[PDB]
């Protein structure tokens, strides 16, 4: 059977509007390991993403990070999209630098 | 302290699509640092960590070689495990690996692994003993009877023994800068009101290596597990590893919370409150 | 490093 993946959307230091930083999103616990991650800024997918080796966990699941350079600021957006064969549609997880 | 490496196969078949993609990747503790991947516009093992670079031209020649007939040996596998279980050529199927061994703080060997998945299921995996076979179901037993056949066993023991520890014990003092290096949490709480009566209590632990923590939230001093969200770990992009666990408190009682933080590379674990 | 297999190691 299938699992869908686990999303999480932050930052690699300390958000601090004007100094430049790294968006990272990090999807795991999924199955099987094919996936689309996308970074938007305001809506807009973001070109240059990188994105870490497939690799997986104790118990099978697949984990990935992507992630680009980023200067926050006070209203810029960025969120993460995913889509899985577990997903009837993209799912969108916004970055909170709370979260 | 205690030390692993791993190898992490996979291998994945996309009919119309061409062959089945095989990747490999190595990894001692939580740092990765071989990668092969057969669908690269020239396959070869390429460094990850800084403290293999200097591995000499044999070592590289010799793992690429190992990889590139991993690729098709496991292409076979694919082949064989969708005819065990009578399914169509129409499908995409993964069978996954991963072995390795874990030292002790001693450096001495502590147990040896070698486990195999089909579509993230387990297949097949070597029992503790490093001789006999735990099978999953009547098609892994024929892989099992196969391996018994060839006396693979015997020859995954020598290797998880022998040159798995050595190697292993290799890379923890060519890498004992980072390897060899535990770095503590950072850590802070966070208080957001979520209404008038509840707030929620965010304790942060930030920059630490390796993986391995425990983040709890207590309330007067009792383990509150079943009230406390608590996120996966997360890498941060720079070797380091990120978590945090909240708790929606009444506000006014927030003085009755400690966020207790234990990890390896604390001196003492650590007890915080949120600090107005 | 890895470990290697006999010839024609199969599952």
């Amino acid at each position: 059977i299938q699992r869908t993946p686990k999303i999480q959307v932050y930052s690699r230091h300390p958000a601090e509007n004007g100094k430049s930083n790294f968006l990272n999103c990090y999807v795991s616990g999924f199955h099987p390991s094919d996936i689309e991650v996308d970074l938007l800024k305001n809506g807009e997918r973001i070109e240059k993403v990188e994105h870490s080796d497939l690799s997986f966990s104790k118990d099978w699941s697949f984990y990935l990070l992507y992630y680009t350079e980023f200067t926050p600021t006070e209203k810029d957006e960025y969120a993460c999209r995913v889509n899985h064969v577990t997903l009837s549609q993209p799912k969108i997880v916004k970055w909170d630098r709370d979260m | 302290g205690s030390h692993s490496m791993r190898y992490f196969y996979t291998a994945m078949s996309r009919p119309g699509r061409g062959e089945p993609r095989f990747i490999a990747v190595g990894y001692v503790d939580d740092t990765q640092f071989v990668r092969f991947d057969s669908d690269a516009a020239s396959p070869r093992t390429e460094p990850r960590a800084p403290w293999i670079e200097q591995e000499g031209p044999e070592y590289w020649d010799r793992n690429t070689q190992i990889f590139k007939t991993n690729t098709q040996t496991y292409r076979e596998s694919l082949r064989n495990l969708r005819g065990y279980y009578n399914q169509s050529e129409a499908g995409s199927h993964i069978i996954q690996r991963m072995y390795g061994c874990d030292l002790g703080p001693d450096g001495r060997l502590l147990r040896g692994h070698d486990q195999s998945a089909y579509d993230g299921k387990d297949y097949i995996a070597l029992n503790e003993d490093l001789s006999s076979w735990t099978a999953a179901d009547t098609a892994a037993q024929i892989t099992q009877r196969k391996w018994e056949a060839a006396r693979v066993a015997e020859q995954r023991r020598a290797y998880l023994e022998g040159l798995c520890v050595e190697w292993l014990r290799r890379y923890l003092e060519n890498g004992k800068e980072t390897l060899q290096r535990a770095d503590p949490p950072k850590t802070h709480v966070t208080h957001h009101p979520v209404s008038d009566h509840e707030a929620t209590l965010r304790c942060w632990a930030l920059g630490f290596y390796p993986a391995e923590i425990t983040l709890t939230w207590q309330r007067d001093g009792e383990d509150q597990t079943q009230d406390t969200e608590l996120v996966e770990t997360r890498p941060a992009g720079d070797r380091t590893f990120q978590k945090w666990a909240a708790v929606v408190v009444p506000s006014g009682e927030e003085q009755r919370y400690t966020c207790h933080v234990q990890h390896e590379g604390l001196p003492k674990p650590l007890t915080l409150r949120w600090e107005p | 490093h890895p470990v290697g297999d006999a010839d024609y190691f199969e599952y």
